[PDB]
DNA sequence: TCATGTCAAGGCCGATTATTTTTTCCCCAAAATCGCCGGTTTAAAATTCCCCAGAAGG
């Protein structure tokens, strides 16, 4: 018992040989069934699947699921899928693409639809979430990390690395929302967002299941979402900007004209996915910049700080 | 190429008289790998490739 | 309305494409190990059968 407790040689064999060599007057085959329960339990243990308490784990899943031309623009379309284990219901969404901005909105969005938190969070593999795992030593990030202890939950990202019981169920709730929904609201993905947000709401989150037959939305109520912050983690692009000496700097492709205090010096540049550009120098906030859609040369904004300084 | 850590678990554990198969399940890698690993020096995770062509290889001279 | 600095290149990072290597999965065949059931052997416990003493009844 002890040799299987530390070791975990469930071979029975060659423990009744080494007992033997101990002084053992029985019989190898009885000891070969005694240590078949033990072994029978431990393939019980292996087969131990869905072990997901209520709200304890919201099944984060993200993937590239479409293609679009977007105001004549092709853009990838990636889909967000946070399955709440127990209730099993699950919060879809599908907006641009996989970065991590993206993926903290999403995050916030099923909790806010959940109404709460769960006590952590399983995501998959990727990019984002964890920049790079070392044998076992996973560090995800900081601002991720500070995010999460924000939020109250903590990331557990440690599912089977394999197409074998994560790449199954991840495939089969795929294709069931591909082929169930299968929306097509306008070319704009926001449209088509919306219809899936009604879809969601009306025929996907109301869909009992065969086996329990009862809609997921009940075991979701009695689940446990903890009260989330009521207060979101700034969701807005971080990245800072040195300014010429000639109070100038960039910003995905596009050059601000700045003052004279602020010229050689490094700004921090903070756009929410919205689509707003604020920038903060030293703390404080500075002007904004009138950002507008059409985009304006260089030389039309020197003109135009000309005609305002005149 | 499993990496360091992976081949030492792999060796420490099969040393320590689990059964190897089992082994292999935990730590999700294939029996036949595992068990080449089993009598092999050290742990393997480095492959060595020498230079390869490119475009401006012509070039490169005149440039 | 004066006067008033501006433009290009290099480096770095990210994403995409192409090539090479490694790992896994599925199917079939052979060998080894493990599990279950049955039989045999050993040890311990239970029941019944004959003669001596004590007690009760006619």
């Amino acid at each position: 018992q002890k040799r299987m407790l530390e070791d975990g040689v469930f071979n029975s064999e060659k423990l009744f040989f080494e007992i033997r060599q101990q002084g053992y007057t029985g019989g190898k085959t009885i000891l070969k069934d005694y240590m078949k329960p033990f072994r029978e339990t431990a393939k019980k243990k292996y087969t131990v699947r869905y072990e997901t308490l209520p709200g304890e784990q919201m099944q984060v899943d993200w993937k590239e699921v479409g293609e679009v031309v977007i105001e004549g623009k092709k853009v990838k379309l990636s889909l967000f899928v946070a399955t709440l284990g127990y209730s099993r219901m699950k919060y879809a969404v599908f907006t641009t693409s996989q970065d991590q901005e993206h993926l903290m909105e999403c995050l916030i969005q099923s909790f806010k639809y959940f109404g709460g938190v769960p006590k952590k969070v399983l995501f998959d593999n990727m990019k984002t979430v964890t920049d790079g795992r070392e044998q076992g030593v996973v560090k995800w990030n900081q601002r991720f990390s500070e995010f999460a202890s924000y939020y109250g939950f903590i990331p557990k990202v440690c599912r089977p690395y394999r197409a074998q019981t994560k790449g199954k169920v991840e495939r089969a709730i795929q294709y069931i929302m591909d082929h169930f929904y299968v929306g097509t609201a306008f070319e704009s993905i926001e449209e088509l967002n919306f219809l899936l947000h009604r879809w969601l709401d009306q025929v996907a989150n109301r869909k009992p299941n065969a086996t329990t037959g009862i809609s997921p939305q009940e075991r979701w109520a009695e689940e446990s979402l903890k009260p989330l912050p009521l207060k979101d983690y700034d969701t807005s692009y971080l990245s800072y900007r040195k300014v010429h000496w000639d109070g100038s700097f960039s910003y995905k492709g596009e050059q601000w004209l700045l003052s004279a205090e602020y010229a050689g010096k490094e700004i921090l540049v903070k756009e929410r996915l919205n689509g707003d550009i604020r920038l903060y120098f030293r703390g404080e906030e500075i002007s904004h910049v009138d950002q507008q859609k059409k985009v304006i040369s260089f030389a039309e904004k020197i003109k135009k700080k000309q005609t305002e300084m005149a | 190429m499993i990496t360091r850590g992976e081949f030492f678990m792999i060796k420490e554990m099969y040393e320590r008289g689990m059964s190897i198969s089992d082994i292999a399940r935990e730590l999700g890698i294939d029996r036949k790998t595992v068990r080449k690993y089993i009598h092999s020096p050290n742990p393997p995770s480095k492959s060595k490739r020498k230079q390869r062509k490119s475009k401006l290889d012509p070039f490169k001279p005149y440039l």
